[PDB]
């Protein structure tokens, strides 16, 4: 249920 | 560090939050 | 937290929340301390029993941030590991003793209206504070109730207790590297820290300098909430000649 946080934080 | 534990919300305008003063009120 | 309400807007700048990359979960809260350095509970990055043991990238560390589960655009902050450091005396295997972590970012976070650092005690103010009967202040996004989760960052307001009363609450060894607080049954009054808040701040506003100082790190408890049960919490000044160690060789 957590909103997708911007991919460049999970590169 | 020299700023710590200063809300800039609350302490750095001289604003309470709404149950602070219960933790004063405990110091005795 | 259980039996708390919404935090305000700015209440408590320096929570931190450590997230999960996949599956992209809550893992645990945290503090912030300074511009590079964020305080945890050690279980919250390593518990074999359980088959716990996270790795610097597992982990994000989210800051600024008041709604649990949204992405708080221009508002949060999230920040990379650099190194987890846990108490080299962290005892997973019988009580949690000395349940203590720090972690290193990457890079220094920018301070705002909603990301600022709390204060560590010194020995006075440790020892002015931390009384039974004194209050501390408790935040973070985890459970509602023992057994649901909140859509905004709570906080609760409880009483440090008699260390007899601690030990008498419990089977459990209790050590001078902690201390509890919550109501006891006759007060009426209730409150607890639970599942998923583990690692967050337990704060005190010293009414010396009007500064906040975190004197706890949400550590342990037999369920939440519970009449006769109390919350405990690693005892930061206790552990703070390691905190600096930590800090001085790697900062
Ligand atoms: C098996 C033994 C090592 C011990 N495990 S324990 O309590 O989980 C160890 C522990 C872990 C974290 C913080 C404090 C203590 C344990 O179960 N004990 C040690 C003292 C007596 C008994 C007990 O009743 N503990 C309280 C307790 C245990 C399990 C739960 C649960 N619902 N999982 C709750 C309370
Ligand atoms: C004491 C030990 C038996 C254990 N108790 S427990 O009942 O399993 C904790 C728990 C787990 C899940 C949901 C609610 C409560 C415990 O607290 N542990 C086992 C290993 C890590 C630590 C933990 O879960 N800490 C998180 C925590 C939970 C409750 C509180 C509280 N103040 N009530 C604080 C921290
Ligand atoms: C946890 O992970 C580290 C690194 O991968 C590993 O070296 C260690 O043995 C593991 N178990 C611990 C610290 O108990
Ligand atoms: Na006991
Ligand atoms: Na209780």
């Amino acid at each position: 249920d957590f909103e997708e946080i911007p991919e460049e934080y999970l590169q | 560090e020299a700023d710590c534990g200063l809300r800039p919300l609350f302490e750095k305008k001289s604003l309470e939050d709404k149950t602070e003063r219960e933790l004063l009120e405990s110091y005795i | 937290i259980v039996e708390g309400s919404d935090a305000e807007i700015g209440m408590s700048p320096w929570q931190v929340m450590l997230f999960r990359k996949s599956p992209q979960e809550l893992l645990c809260g945290a503090s912030l301390i300074s511009d590079r350095w964020v305080l945890t509970a050690a279980h919250c990055l390593l518990y074999p029993p359980w088959d716990k043991n996270f790795t610097e990238n597992d982990l994000l560390v989210r800051i600024g941030k008041h709604s649990r589960t949204r992405y708080e655009r221009n508002i949060e902050k999230i920040s990379m590991l650099e190194k987890i450091y846990i108490h080299p005396r962290y005892n997973w295997r019988e009580n949690l003793d000395r349940d203590i972590a720090l972690m290193k970012l990457k890079k220094p976070v920018a301070f705002s209206d909603y990301i600022h650092p709390v204060c560590l005690p010194d020995r006075e103010t440790a020892a002015s504070l931390l009384q039974a009967g004194y209050k501390g202040r408790v935040t973070g996004w985890g459970n509602l109730k023992e057994t649901g989760q909140p859509s905004v960052l709570q906080v609760v307001n409880l009483p440090i207790v008699e260390r007899p009363v601690c030990k008498d609450s419990t089977r459990i060894r209790i050590t001078d590297n902690m201390f509890c607080a919550g109501y006891k049954p006759d007060e009426g009054k209730r409150g607890d820290a639970c599942e998923g808040d583990s690692g967050g701040p337990f704060v005190m506003k010293s009414p010396f300098n009007n500064r906040w100082y975190q004197m706890g790190i949400v550590s342990w408890g037999e369920g939440c909430d519970r009449d006769g049960k109390y919350g405990f919490y690693t005892h930061v000044f206790r552990l703070k000649k390691w905190i600096q160690k930590v800090i001085d060789q790697f900062g």
